[PDB]
């Protein structure tokens, strides 16, 4: 399923020309921004590397 | 050091007002309030 | 006459240390990072834990806060163009 919305007809036409400018784009990051690692413990041990 | 990427891919230098063409930014100012789009460029710090 | 016990314990967080000249918080990009590309160099290192003993194996889970970010362009009818990139890892 999908949504749309009633906008005018010219006045999106207008937008979607001024959204395809080489200047204009799109940025995004990821809100954790960060890279995972995890370690094995073998049991009982209590000092890691 | 000046490293142009980070520049590039908006990580410093401008927020996302500036750099943006000035109809765009008028445009997004005209109808924020039944349509947002304040939050689809970086505007880093 | 009796002896005493401390505990505390905390769950549902994560243990955090910022890369900062002062630990404190002042700005995304940290000046760290600035200043030690103005110590433009490669480095190795290495980190060290002490734990308390467990039952069973277990995990060290550990997470390298860093950016990462993706741009999107379209130029024509149905074309989509994006370049990724994160910034100590590739």
């Amino acid at each position: 399923y999908a949504t749309f919305f009633p906008m005018a007809h010219n006045t999106a036409s207008t937008l979607e020309a001024m959204l395809r400018n080489d200047t204009n784009d799109q940025s995004f990051n990821d809100y954790l921004s960060a890279a995972n690692m995890l370690y094995p413990i073998p049991a009982n041990a209590t000092n890691v590397p | 050091s000046m490293m142009p990427q980070w520049s590039y891919m908006h990580i410093s230098g401008q927020d996302a007002s500036e750099y943006l063409s000035p109809g765009l930014v008028q445009f997004a100012r005209a109808t924020e309030t039944y349509f947002s789009l304040n939050n689809k460029f970086r505007n880093p710090t | 006459d009796s002896i005493t016990q401390k505990k505390f314990l905390c769950d549902r967080t994560l243990w955090r240390i910022p890369f900062s000249s002062n630990f404190m918080s002042m700005g995304a990009l940290t000046d760290l990072g600035q200043n030690l590309l103005y110590a433009n160099s490669a480095h190795a290192l290495d980190m060290t834990f002490e734990v308390d003993p467990m039952d069973e194996p277990t995990l060290l889970y550990v997470l390298f806060e860093v950016f990462d970010v993706v741009r999107v362009h379209q130029p024509h009818r149905g074309v989509i163009e994006t370049v990724y990139l994160r910034t100590p890892f590739s």
